[PDB]
Protein backbone atom coordinates (compact mmCIF):
# COMPACT_ATOMS: atom_id res chain seq x y z
CA UNK A 1 0.00 0.00 0.00
CA UNK A 2 1.36 3.46 -1.06
CA UNK A 3 0.48 5.85 1.79
CA UNK A 4 0.91 9.56 2.65
CA UNK A 5 0.09 10.43 6.32
CA UNK A 6 -0.45 14.13 7.18
CA UNK A 7 -0.36 15.82 10.66
CA UNK A 8 -3.69 16.19 12.55
CA UNK A 9 -6.50 18.81 12.67
CA UNK A 10 -5.19 22.28 13.72
CA UNK A 11 -7.17 25.16 15.31
CA UNK A 12 -4.99 28.33 15.26
CA UNK A 13 -5.57 32.11 15.63
CA UNK A 14 -5.51 34.72 12.84
CA UNK A 15 -2.02 36.22 12.13
CA UNK A 16 -0.25 32.91 13.00
CA UNK A 17 1.74 30.29 10.95
CA UNK A 18 0.81 26.57 10.66
CA UNK A 19 3.02 23.60 9.53
CA UNK A 20 1.27 20.53 8.01
CA UNK A 21 3.44 17.36 7.57
CA UNK A 22 3.14 14.73 4.75
CA UNK A 23 5.06 11.46 5.54
CA UNK A 24 5.49 9.07 2.53
CA UNK A 25 5.84 5.23 3.02
CA UNK A 26 6.04 2.07 0.78
CA UNK A 27 7.38 3.94 -2.33
CA UNK A 28 10.64 5.67 -3.47
CA UNK A 29 10.24 9.24 -2.08
CA UNK A 30 12.68 10.87 -4.55
CA UNK A 31 11.33 9.07 -7.68
CA UNK A 32 8.09 11.17 -7.36
CA UNK A 33 7.07 14.71 -6.26
CA UNK A 34 4.60 16.01 -3.61
CA UNK A 35 1.79 18.45 -4.54
CA UNK A 36 -0.47 20.32 -2.14
CA UNK A 37 -4.22 20.99 -2.75
CA UNK A 38 -6.48 23.41 -0.77
CA UNK A 39 -10.22 22.73 -0.28
CA UNK A 40 -12.37 25.33 1.51
CA UNK A 41 -15.47 23.60 3.05
CA UNK A 42 -18.18 23.79 0.36
CA UNK A 43 -15.85 24.50 -2.60
CA UNK A 44 -13.89 22.76 -5.40
CA UNK A 45 -10.19 21.77 -5.35
CA UNK A 46 -7.54 24.52 -5.58
CA UNK A 47 -3.88 23.69 -6.48
CA UNK A 48 -1.17 25.39 -4.34
CA UNK A 49 2.17 24.00 -5.50
CA UNK A 50 4.61 21.10 -5.81
CA UNK A 51 7.98 20.18 -4.18
CA UNK A 52 10.50 17.89 -5.96
CA UNK A 53 12.10 16.11 -2.94
CA UNK A 54 15.11 14.88 -5.04
CA UNK A 55 15.90 18.44 -6.38
CA UNK A 56 14.25 20.67 -3.73
CA UNK A 57 12.59 22.48 -6.67
CA UNK A 58 9.24 24.19 -6.03
CA UNK A 59 6.43 25.32 -8.40
CA UNK A 60 3.47 27.31 -7.02
CA UNK A 61 0.07 28.67 -8.03
CA UNK A 62 0.68 32.47 -8.11
CA UNK A 63 -2.18 33.06 -5.62
CA UNK A 64 -0.29 31.26 -2.78
CA UNK A 65 3.20 32.67 -3.52
CA UNK A 66 3.16 34.85 -0.40
CA UNK A 67 1.15 32.33 1.64
CA UNK A 68 2.56 28.77 1.33
CA UNK A 69 6.18 27.59 1.76
CA UNK A 70 6.90 24.00 0.65
CA UNK A 71 9.88 21.94 1.93
CA UNK A 72 10.77 18.18 1.93
CA UNK A 73 13.15 16.13 4.10
CA UNK A 74 14.66 13.11 2.22
CA UNK A 75 16.21 11.53 5.40
CA UNK A 76 12.71 11.54 7.10
CA UNK A 77 10.88 10.93 3.71
CA UNK A 78 8.55 13.82 4.86
CA UNK A 79 7.11 16.89 3.01
CA UNK A 80 5.96 20.08 4.82
CA UNK A 81 3.78 23.10 3.79
CA UNK A 82 4.07 26.23 5.98
CA UNK A 83 1.05 28.59 5.90
CA UNK A 84 1.90 32.17 7.12
CA UNK A 85 -0.19 35.32 8.04
CA UNK A 86 -3.33 33.08 8.50
CA UNK A 87 -6.65 34.85 7.68
CA UNK A 88 -10.12 33.15 7.82
CA UNK A 89 -9.66 32.66 4.00
CA UNK A 90 -6.83 30.16 4.89
CA UNK A 91 -9.42 27.96 6.79
CA UNK A 92 -9.61 24.72 4.66
CA UNK A 93 -8.76 20.99 4.31
CA UNK A 94 -5.14 20.80 2.99
CA UNK A 95 -4.25 17.61 1.02
CA UNK A 96 -0.82 16.30 0.06
CA UNK A 97 -0.59 13.97 -2.98
CA UNK A 98 2.04 12.02 -5.00
CA UNK A 99 2.61 12.86 -8.70
CA UNK A 100 5.38 11.98 -11.21
CA UNK A 101 8.02 14.48 -12.51
CA UNK A 102 6.56 14.27 -16.05
CA UNK A 103 2.74 13.59 -15.82
CA UNK A 104 -0.18 15.45 -14.16
CA UNK A 105 -1.89 12.53 -12.28
CA UNK A 106 -2.05 13.05 -8.49
CA UNK A 107 -2.15 9.25 -8.17
CA UNK A 108 -2.11 8.89 -4.33
CA UNK A 109 -3.50 11.47 -1.84
CA UNK A 110 -2.87 12.08 1.90
CA UNK A 111 -5.82 11.84 4.36
CA UNK A 112 -5.93 15.70 4.67
CA UNK A 113 -5.39 18.27 7.49
CA UNK A 114 -8.36 20.54 8.56
CA UNK A 115 -6.73 23.95 9.28
CA UNK A 116 -9.14 26.29 11.19
CA UNK A 117 -8.21 30.00 11.61
CA UNK A 118 -10.71 31.09 14.36
CA UNK A 119 -10.95 33.65 17.24
CA UNK A 120 -13.61 31.61 19.19
CA UNK A 121 -12.98 31.25 22.97
CA UNK A 122 -13.20 28.05 25.10
CA UNK A 123 -16.84 27.67 26.35
CA UNK A 124 -18.31 24.91 28.61
CA UNK A 125 -21.66 23.61 27.28
CA UNK A 126 -25.12 24.24 28.81
CA UNK A 127 -26.64 20.72 29.10
CA UNK A 128 -30.47 20.27 29.05
CA UNK A 129 -32.47 17.10 29.68
CA UNK A 130 -34.93 16.32 26.78
CA UNK A 131 -38.10 14.51 27.85
CA UNK A 132 -40.85 13.89 25.29
CA UNK A 133 -43.98 16.12 25.19
CA UNK A 134 -46.95 14.13 26.67
CA UNK A 135 -48.05 12.90 23.16
CA UNK A 136 -44.72 10.98 22.85
CA UNK A 137 -45.02 8.98 26.18
CA UNK A 138 -47.87 6.54 25.15
CA UNK A 139 -45.62 4.16 23.01
CA UNK A 140 -44.11 0.67 23.79
CA UNK A 141 -40.69 2.46 23.61
CA UNK A 142 -39.75 5.95 24.90
CA UNK A 143 -36.90 8.16 23.59
CA UNK A 144 -35.11 10.65 25.89
CA UNK A 145 -32.54 13.26 24.90
CA UNK A 146 -29.69 15.51 25.95
CA UNK A 147 -29.01 18.94 24.33
CA UNK A 148 -25.36 20.11 24.67
CA UNK A 149 -25.64 23.82 23.65
CA UNK A 150 -22.91 26.43 22.96
CA UNK A 151 -19.55 24.69 23.60
CA UNK A 152 -16.07 25.28 22.09
CA UNK A 153 -13.93 23.70 20.90
CA UNK A 154 -14.73 20.03 20.02
CA UNK A 155 -15.04 17.49 21.43
CA UNK A 156 -17.55 16.51 24.16
CA UNK A 157 -17.99 12.88 25.38
CA UNK A 158 -21.63 11.81 26.01
CA UNK A 159 -22.67 8.53 27.75
CA UNK A 160 -26.00 7.36 29.31
CA UNK A 161 -26.07 5.99 32.88
CA UNK A 162 -22.20 6.13 32.79
CA UNK A 163 -22.17 3.75 29.78
CA UNK A 164 -24.62 1.13 31.19
CA UNK A 165 -27.05 2.39 28.43
CA UNK A 166 -25.18 1.53 25.16
CA UNK A 167 -27.76 0.15 22.61
CA UNK A 168 -30.63 2.40 21.37
CA UNK A 169 -28.28 5.43 21.83
CA UNK A 170 -27.87 7.82 18.82
CA UNK A 171 -25.32 10.63 19.39
CA UNK A 172 -25.41 13.23 16.56
CA UNK A 173 -22.27 15.15 15.43
CA UNK A 174 -22.32 18.89 16.33
CA UNK A 175 -23.66 21.79 14.19
CA UNK A 176 -21.61 25.07 14.33
CA UNK A 177 -23.51 28.39 14.74
CA UNK A 178 -21.35 31.53 15.29
CA UNK A 179 -18.26 29.79 16.72
CA UNK A 180 -20.35 27.70 19.19
CA UNK A 181 -21.08 23.92 18.75
CA UNK A 182 -24.47 22.36 19.66
CA UNK A 183 -25.25 18.60 19.68
CA UNK A 184 -27.94 16.19 20.89
CA UNK A 185 -28.00 12.49 21.89
CA UNK A 186 -31.13 10.26 22.16
CA UNK A 187 -31.57 6.95 24.02
CA UNK A 188 -34.56 4.65 23.35
CA UNK A 189 -35.73 2.34 26.18
CA UNK A 190 -38.90 0.23 26.72
CA UNK A 191 -41.64 2.46 28.27
CA UNK A 192 -41.53 0.06 31.30
CA UNK A 193 -37.86 1.23 31.94
CA UNK A 194 -38.51 5.02 32.25
CA UNK A 195 -39.39 6.91 34.28
CA UNK A 196 -39.58 3.96 36.79
CA UNK A 197 -35.74 3.61 36.47
CA UNK A 198 -33.29 6.61 36.41
CA UNK A 199 -31.77 7.87 33.14
CA UNK A 200 -28.97 10.49 33.15
CA UNK A 201 -26.74 11.79 30.32
CA UNK A 202 -23.06 12.29 31.26
CA UNK A 203 -21.51 15.19 29.24
CA UNK A 204 -17.73 15.88 29.67
CA UNK A 205 -15.97 18.83 27.98
CA UNK A 206 -12.25 18.00 28.37
CA UNK A 207 -11.26 21.54 27.09
CA UNK A 208 -13.08 23.17 30.09
CA UNK A 209 -12.30 20.27 32.57
CA UNK A 210 -16.12 20.21 33.12
CA UNK A 211 -18.57 17.29 33.48
CA UNK A 212 -22.39 17.60 33.88
CA UNK A 213 -24.77 14.68 34.66
CA UNK A 214 -28.42 15.60 33.72
CA UNK A 215 -31.17 13.33 35.11
CA UNK A 216 -34.12 13.03 32.65
CA UNK A 217 -37.38 13.83 34.56
CA UNK A 218 -40.96 13.71 33.19
CA UNK A 219 -42.10 17.21 31.98
CA UNK B 1 2.38 21.30 -26.93
CA UNK B 2 1.68 20.29 -23.28
CA UNK B 3 4.94 20.07 -21.21
CA UNK B 4 5.11 18.61 -17.66
CA UNK B 5 8.46 19.16 -15.81
CA UNK B 6 8.67 19.44 -11.94
CA UNK C 1 -5.97 30.72 -20.39
CA UNK C 2 -5.59 27.02 -19.30
CA UNK C 3 -9.27 26.40 -18.39
CA UNK C 4 -11.29 23.20 -17.72
CA UNK C 5 -15.09 23.62 -18.14
CA UNK C 6 -17.22 20.78 -16.60
CA UNK C 7 -20.85 19.98 -17.72
CA UNK C 8 -23.72 20.54 -15.19
CA UNK C 9 -23.91 18.47 -11.93
CA UNK C 10 -26.38 15.73 -13.14
CA UNK C 11 -28.28 12.53 -12.04
CA UNK C 12 -28.38 8.92 -13.43
CA UNK C 13 -30.49 5.82 -12.58
CA UNK C 14 -28.71 2.98 -10.73
CA UNK C 15 -27.19 0.70 -13.43
CA UNK C 16 -27.68 3.30 -16.26
CA UNK C 17 -24.83 4.84 -18.41
CA UNK C 18 -23.31 8.27 -17.55
CA UNK C 19 -21.15 10.56 -19.79
CA UNK C 20 -19.46 13.55 -18.07
CA UNK C 21 -17.71 16.26 -20.18
CA UNK C 22 -14.51 18.11 -19.34
CA UNK C 23 -13.81 20.70 -22.13
CA UNK C 24 -10.28 22.20 -22.59
CA UNK C 25 -9.61 25.83 -23.47
CA UNK C 26 -9.52 26.12 -27.34
CA UNK C 27 -5.69 26.46 -27.62
CA UNK C 28 -5.12 23.40 -25.27
CA UNK C 29 -7.15 21.02 -27.53
CA UNK C 30 -4.39 18.35 -27.60
CA UNK C 31 -3.88 18.16 -23.81
CA UNK C 32 -3.87 15.06 -21.59
CA UNK C 33 -6.23 15.51 -18.54
CA UNK C 34 -6.80 13.48 -15.33
CA UNK C 35 -10.22 12.57 -13.83
CA UNK C 36 -10.63 12.48 -10.00
CA UNK C 37 -13.53 11.08 -7.85
CA UNK C 38 -14.35 12.75 -4.47
CA UNK C 39 -16.93 10.80 -2.40
CA UNK C 40 -18.65 12.39 0.65
CA UNK C 41 -15.93 13.57 3.16
CA UNK C 42 -13.22 11.33 1.51
CA UNK C 43 -9.93 12.59 -0.02
CA UNK C 44 -10.11 12.79 -3.85
CA UNK C 45 -9.23 9.49 -5.67
CA UNK C 46 -7.26 9.35 -9.00
CA UNK C 47 -9.65 7.74 -11.58
CA UNK C 48 -7.64 8.06 -14.85
CA UNK C 49 -5.28 9.88 -17.24
CA UNK C 50 -7.00 10.63 -20.63
CA UNK C 51 -5.22 11.66 -23.91
CA UNK C 52 -6.31 13.55 -27.06
CA UNK C 53 -6.75 10.17 -28.93
CA UNK C 54 -9.13 8.90 -26.15
CA UNK C 55 -6.54 6.34 -24.82
CA UNK C 56 -6.60 6.14 -20.97
CA UNK C 57 -4.87 4.44 -17.98
CA UNK C 58 -6.99 4.01 -14.77
CA UNK C 59 -5.87 4.34 -11.12
CA UNK C 60 -5.56 1.65 -8.39
CA UNK C 61 -8.97 0.01 -7.59
CA UNK C 62 -11.01 1.77 -10.34
CA UNK C 63 -13.48 -0.80 -11.77
CA UNK C 64 -13.58 -1.29 -15.58
CA UNK C 65 -17.09 0.36 -15.51
CA UNK C 66 -15.01 3.60 -15.94
CA UNK C 67 -13.71 4.38 -19.49
CA UNK C 68 -12.53 7.62 -21.17
CA UNK C 69 -12.90 9.07 -24.70
CA UNK C 70 -12.05 12.38 -26.51
CA UNK C 71 -13.48 14.65 -29.29
CA UNK C 72 -11.43 17.79 -30.09
CA UNK C 73 -11.12 19.85 -26.84
CA UNK C 74 -13.75 17.55 -25.09
CA UNK C 75 -12.61 14.90 -22.54
CA UNK C 76 -15.36 12.39 -21.51
CA UNK C 77 -15.65 10.11 -18.41
CA UNK C 78 -18.15 7.30 -19.18
CA UNK C 79 -19.56 5.17 -16.28
CA UNK C 80 -21.42 1.99 -17.43
CA UNK C 81 -23.92 0.28 -15.02
CA UNK C 82 -23.50 3.16 -12.50
CA UNK C 83 -23.39 2.06 -8.81
CA UNK C 84 -24.20 3.85 -5.51
CA UNK C 85 -20.41 3.98 -4.77
CA UNK C 86 -20.08 6.03 -8.04
CA UNK C 87 -22.06 8.89 -6.33
CA UNK C 88 -19.42 11.61 -6.11
CA UNK C 89 -18.06 14.91 -7.46
CA UNK C 90 -15.95 14.14 -10.58
CA UNK C 91 -13.15 16.72 -11.03
CA UNK C 92 -10.78 17.05 -14.03
CA UNK C 93 -7.20 18.38 -13.77
CA UNK C 94 -4.59 19.44 -16.36
CA UNK C 95 -0.88 20.31 -16.09
CA UNK C 96 1.40 22.49 -18.26
CA UNK C 97 4.89 24.09 -18.00
CA UNK C 98 4.69 27.67 -19.35
CA UNK C 99 7.96 29.53 -18.47
CA UNK C 100 9.68 26.47 -16.88
CA UNK C 101 6.83 27.18 -14.32
CA UNK C 102 4.57 24.13 -13.85
CA UNK C 103 0.87 24.78 -13.02
CA UNK C 104 -1.93 22.29 -12.29
CA UNK C 105 -5.57 23.48 -12.69
CA UNK C 106 -8.81 21.72 -11.72
CA UNK C 107 -12.29 22.06 -13.21
CA UNK C 108 -15.13 23.26 -10.95
CA UNK C 109 -16.43 19.66 -10.55
CA UNK C 110 -19.62 17.81 -11.66
CA UNK C 111 -21.73 16.48 -8.69
CA UNK C 112 -23.00 13.00 -9.83
CA UNK C 113 -26.27 11.71 -8.19
CA UNK C 114 -27.31 8.01 -8.45
CA UNK C 115 -31.15 7.70 -8.40
CA UNK C 116 -33.26 4.64 -7.37
CA UNK C 117 -30.72 3.46 -4.80
CA UNK C 118 -31.81 1.05 -1.98
CA UNK C 119 -33.93 3.33 0.27
CA UNK C 120 -34.12 3.39 4.11
CA UNK C 121 -36.69 6.11 5.14
CA UNK C 122 -35.71 8.52 7.96
CA UNK C 123 -36.88 8.10 11.60
CA UNK C 124 -37.58 11.54 13.21
CA UNK C 125 -37.28 12.23 16.96
CA UNK C 126 -38.42 15.76 17.93
CA UNK C 127 -37.90 17.23 21.42
CA UNK C 128 -39.57 20.34 22.85
CA UNK C 129 -37.59 22.92 24.91
CA UNK C 130 -36.64 21.78 28.49
CA UNK C 131 -38.34 23.52 31.52
CA UNK C 132 -34.77 24.64 32.50
CA UNK C 133 -34.14 26.34 29.07
CA UNK C 134 -37.65 27.97 29.01
CA UNK C 135 -36.88 29.53 32.47
CA UNK C 136 -33.87 31.23 30.64
CA UNK C 137 -36.45 32.77 28.16
CA UNK C 138 -35.03 30.55 25.32
CA UNK C 139 -36.40 27.48 23.43
CA UNK C 140 -34.42 25.07 21.20
CA UNK C 141 -36.58 22.56 19.23
CA UNK C 142 -34.46 19.48 18.32
CA UNK C 143 -35.12 17.27 15.27
CA UNK C 144 -33.04 14.04 15.15
CA UNK C 145 -33.02 12.25 11.76
CA UNK C 146 -31.70 8.64 11.69
CA UNK C 147 -31.75 5.25 9.97
CA UNK C 148 -31.86 6.76 6.41
CA UNK C 149 -29.95 5.82 3.23
CA UNK C 150 -28.89 7.23 0.86
CA UNK C 151 -27.59 10.42 2.65
CA UNK C 152 -29.55 13.15 0.74
CA UNK C 153 -32.16 14.90 2.99
CA UNK C 154 -33.50 18.48 3.29
CA UNK C 155 -35.02 19.82 6.55
CA UNK C 156 -37.82 22.41 6.91
CA UNK C 157 -39.32 23.74 10.14
CA UNK C 158 -42.97 24.89 10.24
CA UNK C 159 -44.74 27.15 12.81
CA UNK C 160 -48.56 26.63 12.73
CA UNK C 161 -47.81 24.93 9.34
CA UNK C 162 -46.09 28.05 7.85
CA UNK C 163 -42.33 28.23 7.07
CA UNK C 164 -39.87 29.27 9.83
CA UNK C 165 -36.26 29.75 8.54
CA UNK C 166 -34.64 32.15 11.14
CA UNK C 167 -32.60 30.49 13.97
CA UNK C 168 -32.28 27.05 12.22
CA UNK C 169 -28.94 25.15 12.19
CA UNK C 170 -29.09 21.84 10.20
CA UNK C 171 -26.09 19.41 10.17
CA UNK C 172 -24.70 17.58 7.11
CA UNK C 173 -25.61 13.87 7.08
CA UNK C 174 -22.83 11.60 8.54
CA UNK C 175 -22.37 7.76 8.65
CA UNK C 176 -24.09 5.77 11.41
CA UNK C 177 -23.51 2.05 10.76
CA UNK C 178 -24.65 1.30 7.17
CA UNK C 179 -27.07 4.34 7.31
CA UNK C 180 -26.89 8.15 7.91
CA UNK C 181 -27.90 10.52 10.71
CA UNK C 182 -28.51 14.31 10.79
CA UNK C 183 -29.71 16.91 13.31
CA UNK C 184 -31.60 20.23 13.11
CA UNK C 185 -32.01 22.96 15.78
CA UNK C 186 -34.72 25.70 15.77
CA UNK C 187 -33.82 28.52 18.27
CA UNK C 188 -36.94 30.40 19.55
CA UNK C 189 -37.75 32.67 22.55
CA UNK C 190 -39.90 31.04 25.31
CA UNK C 191 -42.78 33.37 24.12
CA UNK C 192 -42.50 32.08 20.48
CA UNK C 193 -42.69 28.44 21.76
CA UNK C 194 -45.69 29.25 24.03
CA UNK C 195 -47.60 31.50 21.50
CA UNK C 196 -47.88 28.85 18.64
CA UNK C 197 -50.26 25.83 18.26
CA UNK C 198 -47.60 23.56 16.68
CA UNK C 199 -44.12 23.28 15.14
CA UNK C 200 -43.15 20.71 12.45
CA UNK C 201 -39.85 19.07 11.51
CA UNK C 202 -40.34 18.10 7.84
CA UNK C 203 -37.67 15.90 6.17
CA UNK C 204 -37.48 15.09 2.42
CA UNK C 205 -35.56 11.98 1.25
CA UNK C 206 -35.71 10.28 -2.21
CA UNK C 207 -39.08 11.93 -3.22
CA UNK C 208 -40.59 11.05 0.22
CA UNK C 209 -41.53 13.50 3.02
CA UNK C 210 -41.60 12.53 6.73
CA UNK C 211 -42.86 14.99 9.33
CA UNK C 212 -43.24 15.04 13.12
CA UNK C 213 -45.06 17.91 14.87
CA UNK C 214 -45.26 18.77 18.58
CA UNK C 215 -47.44 21.26 20.54
CA UNK C 216 -46.94 23.29 23.74
CA UNK C 217 -50.63 22.43 24.62
CA UNK C 218 -51.69 20.03 27.48
CA UNK C 219 -52.72 16.35 26.71
N1 LIG D 1 -21.27 16.48 -17.19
Amino acid sequence: QVQLQQSGAALVRPGTSVKVSCRASEYAFTNYVIEWVKQRPGQGLEWIGVINPGSGGTNYNEKFKGKATLIADKSSSTAYMQLSSLTSDDSAVYFCARSTYYSGALDYWGQGTSVTVSSAKTTAPSVYPLAPVCGDTTGSSVTLGCLVKGYFPEPVTLTWNSGSLSSGVHTFPAVLQSDLYTLSSSVTVTSSTWPSQSITCNVAHPASSTKVDKKIEPR
Amino acid sequence: VQIVYK
Amino acid sequence: QLVLTQSSSASFSLGASAKLTCTLSSQHSTYTIEWYQQQPLKPPKYVMELKKDGSHSTGDGIPDRFSGSSSGADRYLSISNIQPEDEAIYICGVGDTIKEQFVYVFGGGTKVTVLGQPKSTPTLTVFPPSSEELKENKATLVCLISNFSPSGVTVAWKANGTPITQGVDTSNPTKEGNKFMASSFLHLTSDQWRSHNSFTCQVTHEGDTVEKSLSPAEC
